RNA sequence: AAUUAUUAUUAUAAAUAUUAUUUUAAAAAUAUAAAAAUAUUGUUAAUAAAAUUAUCAAGUUUCAAAAGCGUUUAUUAAAUGCGUCGGUCUAAGUAUUAUAUUUAAGAUUAUUCUUGUAUAUAGAUUUUUAUUUUAAUUUUAUUAGUAGCAUAGUAAUUUAUUAACUGAUUAUUAAAGCGUUCCAUAGAAAAUUUUAAAAUUAUAAC
């Protein structure tokens, strides 16, 4: 829904700064990378790059598949694996966008999970996982 | 092209009441370019302009993006 | 006609047009349907224009594909919108020099426009006209009644 | 009904009207004879038919020669959708001397998208018969193995394959 | 005075003045009034008199590169009735060499003008100058391997051919 | 009633092989290989039409002139036989 | 033969009831700029 | 195979994870019907490369 | 050349005016002279195809359509020739829809732009130069002072220096009338109404052009009537009596007494002169019945203008 | 396409026919969109 | 299009895939017709523009009435359309022009006379007819006339048919056609003559 709702702004303030009680931070600070949600981001990112194992299991793969939040572009997924998981060999990333899984819970409401973003990275030297039974 | 607050770059994801009539016609209609290929929306799952990664830069002819 | 085959429809279907969106923009704004306050007229298109049309007043060739077919001839000349007024600054041409500047600057900008018109009527009807054509009406015998051309012939020259 | 200005190229078949006229196909071969036969029919396409009015003025003559096609670089620079104030030619160029390049209008790119999907179609057909001329080509080559192995077997087992009778009904070369 | 004197043009394809204006004047003998009428041409021109095969010394008129013998429909074989001069049979063109040589676009409505052994577009070859079409520029709409040219030319009785009823 | 890359043949087609009618695959004897044939013209029917004589459709004025060349003027060779054995 | 009975015509009749943001943008004093006084 | 408008049967589409059967995707039951979008693009679509002019 | 204008007559009725000398279409569309613009059809403010409100002179004739074709030949016209700089008629172009002839003049200081082409003009000749006389040469653009009584002039300008407005149509001519006024010259406009033109006004000497338009131009072909495309002009007496008072009647009703388009156009009633200029001397009504010649006899002064209208 | 229903008055007298001229009832609770402006 | 329905959604391109949804032992009607001697309109309001065909799917002719070829919700002397003509317009468009109409092109001609609207008008009404509008009741001259012509009628004569409520011809006072009349007239709707496959009567004939 593109249409902006009134409440959604108000609910944004009350957590950004205690809205009815604490006066706002001056508009200069809000336009700055030192504003807390821009500071809680530049230093404490919040991302869920979950790895699918069904493609990286006992079968060797050069193309392990991930899921990354819808708003992680390609060159960020590089930066991510590079600086957080030491992965240094990514020549091409291949990115879809998938409607989050949907289903009917036993009650009956259609409980649709959040949506994600398949990003089939392509490492140089293939990777694998062992599973001893 | 959604854009980051700090980024001086300007994107056309407006939500003013005067601009949502065209921002839906991008998400549900999509664009049929006069070259024959359907643009931004061509298939089933309509994009979510507000969950796009931010506009990083204008395109160039020689490379892709400055 | 008793047979409506109704197969001549169905070909090249129209766009969906989602008229709920304009129905919404009305309410998501103070205005009603734009009651005949405008009601409309067909706006022009960029194709039917002809830039470089030797009309257009030469300032507007993109502002003027709109505005009508019956108005853009009159669209006034204004400025490049960056041209600043003629400014009485002190930059004199590189080699015009003083003596000439001291004399010319004495003449004001009606004392110089007047001199220029006389000289130009003198430059035309001079080497330019006496060289081939004639620019002053002649009498019974064919003698040039007036000395120099009449002020209109010069204007449109 | 899907205004023609939307189609990349205006549509090939153009349906009209005429309650009392029922035929899908536009009558070409009549729109062709006029136009080829009559020079005037199609607007001069300014440039190739300008360049007079600019030779006559500067040379005092009729040009009296074939006018160059491909409008000179620098002509029709303010125009945007020329396509009529020209033939369907491209907007000529800048006023430069760089090698001619098609200004990739949305139209030119579409034509590229045809001459690749023409080569695509003629290629999916060209090699159906190339494999069809293996299947049937090799089915026959194999079928003759069958009539050979049947040919060999039908001699030792003596099944003449010519009825209940002996060859003495054949040798007459009657029906019997 | 039957009244509705303005009418529908109800006859017309039910006349004998029509039956003579519907015929085709093709390259056959078929004296007249015996050629086909509605489609204007008979299907399956039988040509047992002369086999009508593609030759071996065959080459593109416009391009001159040798043409695949017969295994393909990449060539537009225009047998202009009995031609002989362009080749043993009629002009030959690969589908992509079928453009106007002088203006280099397609041959609109496929009527070309053989200018000194290089097919020229009729309009350019005629002196006219409108030099770009709308639909497809550098490739004609033509059919391949005579399949578009078999609407005309040399139906079965191409001559007297009275060997039939004579003894 | 069927030709070739360069030659001809003749055959009456049934209902069962109506698919292979337009263009066949066959051993072209003016060659030694199977080569695709075409359908230069009709030469009759494979059976009777109801209430009609033996030659209901009739071969053609055309396929007859093909026959009158094959059998036709054999006067080059009534020698070596005429119809006998 | 209408068109578009599908879901996009089933949302665009339900999500557009969402009341857009309102801000009383009061009239701009163009000709009488107040801060240049 | 190619990115063409087409009509699929619904069982062919494969069902959600049912109580009786796992999620049977349209691929793992019909492998040779997975579209090959390399083979599409290589053949059917116009590459930026072929018209890059500047 | 025989008769620089011909009634070419392709079909025995279809008579279009070909002129030998007419430039071929190729040498017609000139770039910086070609204007294009949708013409509004008859739609005026709020679409609403409609004429003009009774009192106004801005025409949106109800029955108008396809005024600017879009790939029809449309070059703009000068209407302001310059006084005595020689011309040079380069070609003579003939546009059917704007029935006017118009030929391209070089005008001797490079200006390949001038159009209105006076009758008996030949191409590739110099025109604006005077002979021994004052300026009595066909094509010479003459101030109204330089003309004498009784000789035709065309493209007369109504207000001096404001471009030629009167007598632009083919074969037309404003005849001088030898008035008595101090600094004004009365011209017998073709509408048989005389007008005190300022003598300093500029007119082009001669007839106008393309004689044999007055008649002898008759299309009578469905394709060829696209020189003048206009909307259908329905009967006013088959118009759904709810709509138009003349209507119905079970047969051919002749029509109502007082004819009316939608408001009124009774046959000679609606005369719609509302403002007469200070120059006007006798409107077309004051002369409609006399003759062409008797109006050429008198001398015209301010006392001839009738104090009441 | 639209209609004011009032009919454009002369450019000099911009308002003829207020809806009150007809004894109209336009309570906000009666027909909804009612309440006039000249008020 | 209420559907997994009549249903190639024709923007394109291409041309040999052994691509793959249709119950079943009967005669009535009926949808329907392969086949087949005579007869050729006697059927009927009226035969003839009436599916496909390898037996290759086409009636010819005369007369009378009838314009343009476009265009229409009960589909045409409907309404368009060119020309001529009437009126209007020289401070928004070129008075051999564009508005606003009436007609209809082509070819002959376009008659007699005015009580009202309009114009002009003079404080207004009331008065008032250069042109225009509408009118002519004995306008009725030209012209065609039993005609889409208020009844009278199947008009009276002539043909034509074995039989002429047909149709055409002559003239001719037509209940009150009439100069925008009349002629000329092509595919239409009639009337003949004539030929002819639809299973037209006879006639029933899977
Ligand atoms: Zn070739
Ligand atoms: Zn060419
Ligand atoms: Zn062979």
């Amino acid at each position: 829904n593109p249409i902006a709702g009134k409440i959604g702004l108000v609910n944004r303030k009350a957590e950004e700064w205690g809205w009815p009680h604490q006066r706002p931070p001056p508009t200069g600070l809000r336009r700055s990378p030192e504003y807390f949600p821009f500071f809680f981001s530049r230093y404490f990112p919040d991302v869920e790059v979950r790895l699918v194992l069904d493609s990286v299991l006992n079968n060797e793969t050069t193309r392990p598949i991930f899921h990354i939040p819808q708003d992680m572009s390609k060159q960020e997924l590089v930066n991510y694996l590079k600086n957080i998981y030491n992965i240094d060999n990514v020549v091409r990333i291949r990115v879809r966008n998938m409607r989050g899984r949907r289903f009917k819970n036993e009650v009956g409401e259609i409980k649709s999970l959040p949506d994600y973003k398949v990003a089939v990275v392509e490492l140089d030297s293939p990777v694998s996982i062992v599973f001893k039974q | 092209n959604r854009t980051h607050p700090l980024s001086k770059l300007r994107g056309n994801l407006r939500r003013n009441p005067s601009e949502i009539p065209r921002v839906l016609n991008m998400m549900i209609q999509g664009v049929w370019h006069k070259s024959g290929n359907k643009l931004y929306f061509r298939g089933g799952k309509p994009p979510n302009p507000s969950t796009h990664p931010y506009l990083t830069g204008e395109p160039c002819p020689v490379y892709g993006w400055k | 006609k008793s047979q409506h085959k109704n197969v001549l429809r169905k070909g090249r279907p129209h766009m969906q047009k989602y008229k709920e969106l304009n129905r919404w923009q009305r309410e998501a704004q103070g205005i009603t349907k734009w009651e005949q306050g405008h009601s409309h007229r067909p706006q022009p298109y960029v194709e039917r224009f002809n830039p470089e049309g030797a009309g257009l007043t030469r300032g507007t060739s993109a502002y003027a594909w709109k505005w009508w077919h019956t108005q853009y001839p009159w669209l006034p000349n204004v400025a490049p919108a960056d041209y600043v007024p003629p400014s009485p600054r002190g930059i004199r041409p590189a080699a015009w020099d003083d003596e000439f500047a001291d004399v010319v600057l004495s003449m004001s900008d009606e004392e110089i426009q007047s001199y220029l018109l006389d000289k130009l009527t003198e430059v035309i009807f001079a080497e330019t006209q006496r060289d081939g054509y004639e620019l002053r009406r002649l009498d019974f015998e064919g003698k040039p009644l007036t000395e120099l051309p009449e002020r209109r012939i010069i204007e449109n020259f | 009904r899907k205004a023609l200005q939307s189609y990349p190229v205006p549509p090939r078949a153009r349906n009209y009207e005429r309650r009392w006229s029922s035929s899908r196909t536009n009558p070409y071969n009549r729109m062709f004879w006029r136009t080829v036969l009559n020079e005037d029919f199609a607007r001069p396409s300014f440039w190739v038919s300008d360049f007079r009015h600019k030779y006559l003025a500067k040379h005092g003559m009729d040009y009296q020669g074939r006018v160059p096609a491909s409008p000179a670089p620098g002509m029709y620079q303010g125009f945007s959708d020329v396509h009529k104030i020209l033939a369907n030619h491209p907007k000529p160029q800048r006023e430069s001397r760089h090698l001619p390049v098609m200004p990739m209008t949305p139209r030119v790119v579409f034509e590229h998208a045809q001459e690749k999907r023409i080569d695509y179609a003629k290629k999916m057909h060209r090699d159906r018969r190339l494999v069809e001329q293996l299947r049937t080509h090799e089915f026959w080559g194999w079928y003759m193995k069958l009539q050979r192995v049947r040919g060999r077997w039908c001699k030792e087992h003596g099944v003449s394959s010519r009825g209940v009778y002996g060859p003495a009904v054949d040798a007459a070369e009657l029906w019997g | 005075h039957g009244k509705p004197a303005s009418g529908h043009k109800v006859r017309t394809q039910h006349s004998r003045r029509w039956w003579m204006q519907s015929k085709a004047h093709h390259l056959t003998a078929v004296p007249h009034e015996e050629a086909r009428s509605r489609p204007h041409f008979p299907a399956y021109t039988e040509d047992v008199d002369q086999p009508m095969v593609v030759p071996d010394g065959v080459c593109c008129f416009n391009c001159d590169k040798p043409i695949d013998g017969d295994d393909i429909n990449s060539y537009v074989w225009v047998p202009s009735g009995n031609a002989r001069v362009p080749t043993t049979q009629g002009y030959f063109f690969h589908v992509k060499c079928f453009k106007c040589w002088n203006c280099k676009y397609r041959i609109i409505h496929n009527q070309f003008y053989s200018k000194d052994s290089r097919a020229w577009c009729l309009s350019c070859a005629l002196g006219r100058d409108i030099r770009v079409p709308t639909r497809r520029w550098h490739t004609s709409y033509v059919n391949t391997h005579r399949t578009g040219s078999r609407l005309t030319g040399q139906f079965f009785p191409r001559h007297r051919h009275q060997m039939e009823f004579l003894f | 009633n069927a030709c070739h890359v360069p030659g001809d043949q003749i055959f009456l087609v049934s209902n069962s092989f109506t698919r292979r009618l337009l263009t066949r695959t066959d051993h072209c004897p003016k060659c030694d290989r199977l080569s695709t044939f075409r359908f230069m013209s009709v030469s009759g029917m494979v059976g009777r039409m109801p209430y009609k004589p033996v030659d209901t459709p009739g071969p053609s004025y055309a396929t007859l002139y093909w026959r009158k060349q094959r059998s036709g003027k054999i006067a080059s060779q009534p020698l070596n036989e005429v119809c006998n054995k | 033969f209408k068109q578009g009975q599908g879901m996009f015509s089933h949302q665009l009749k339900r999500i557009l009831n969402k009341k857009s943001l309102h801000k009383y943008n009061w009239d701009p004093l163009h000709m009488y700029d107040p801060r240049k006084l | 195979t190619y990115s063409m408008k087409g009509q699929r049967y619904p069982a062919e589409q494969g069902r959600t994870s049912r109580p009786g059967s796992l999620a049977a995707s349209r691929d793992r039951m019909f492998p040779l019907y997975r579209r090959n979008y390399k083979l599409n693009r290589e053949l059917r679509v116009l590459d930026h490369r072929r018209i890059s002019t500047d | 050349v025989r008769s620089p204008d011909h009634g070419y007559s392709q079909h025995i009725l279809q008579k279009d005016i070909w002129s030998p000398f007419q430039v071929g279409a190729n040498m017609m569309s000139y770039t910086p002279l070609y204007y294009d613009w949708k013409g509004f059809s008859s739609r005026d403010y709020f679409g609403h195809r409609s004429g003009t409100n009774p009192g106004s002179k801005v025409l949106l004739g109800h029955y108008r359509r396809d005024e600017v074709r879009s790939w029809g030949y449309r070059i703009m016209v000068n209407h302001k020739p310059q006084k005595r700089i020689p011309k040079w008629l380069a070609c003579v172009v003939h546009i059917p829809r704007k029935k006017t002839f118009l030929g391209f003049f070089l005008y001797a200081n490079g200006a390949y732009v001038a159009e209105l082409l006076t009758y008996k003009q030949l191409p590739r000749i110099i025109y604006n130069k005077a002979f021994q006389g004052c300026l009595p040469t066909i094509g010479q653009t003459v101030s109204l002072t330089e003309v004498t009584y009784g000789k035709e002039i065309h493209s007369v300008e109504m207000y001096p220096g404001h471009g030629g407005v009167i007598c632009r149509a083919s074969g037309t001519a404003a005849v001088v009338l030898r008035g008595s006024e101090p600094n004004l010259v009365p011209l017998l406009l073709p509408s048989k109404e005389v007008r005190l033109f300022d003598n300093m006004c500029h007119a082009v000497f001669g007839r106008r052009a393309g004689v044999m338009y007055n008649k002898q131009r008759n299309f009578s072909k469905r394709s060829v009537e696209e020189n003048m495309p206009h909307r259908p002009k329905v009967h006013s007496k088959t118009k759904r009596v709810s709509s138009h008072p003349a209507g119905g009647g079970n047969g051919g009703s002749p029509n109502l007494l007082t004819p009316l388009d939608w408001r009124i156009h009774p046959r000679n009633c609606v005369k719609t002169k509302y403002w007469l200029s200070g120059y006007i001397l006798r409107g077309r009504q004051y002369n409609r019945n006399q003759t062409v010649a008797d109006l050429k006899s008198k001398t015209y002064s301010w006392a001839n203008r009738d104090p009441v209208y | 396409a639209a209609t004011p229903g009032v009919g454009i008055a002369p450019e000099t007298t911009p308002v003829k026919y207020v809806p009150e001229m007809l004894n109209i009832q336009n309570a906000k609770w009666w027909n909804g969109r009612g309440k006039p402006v000249y008020r």
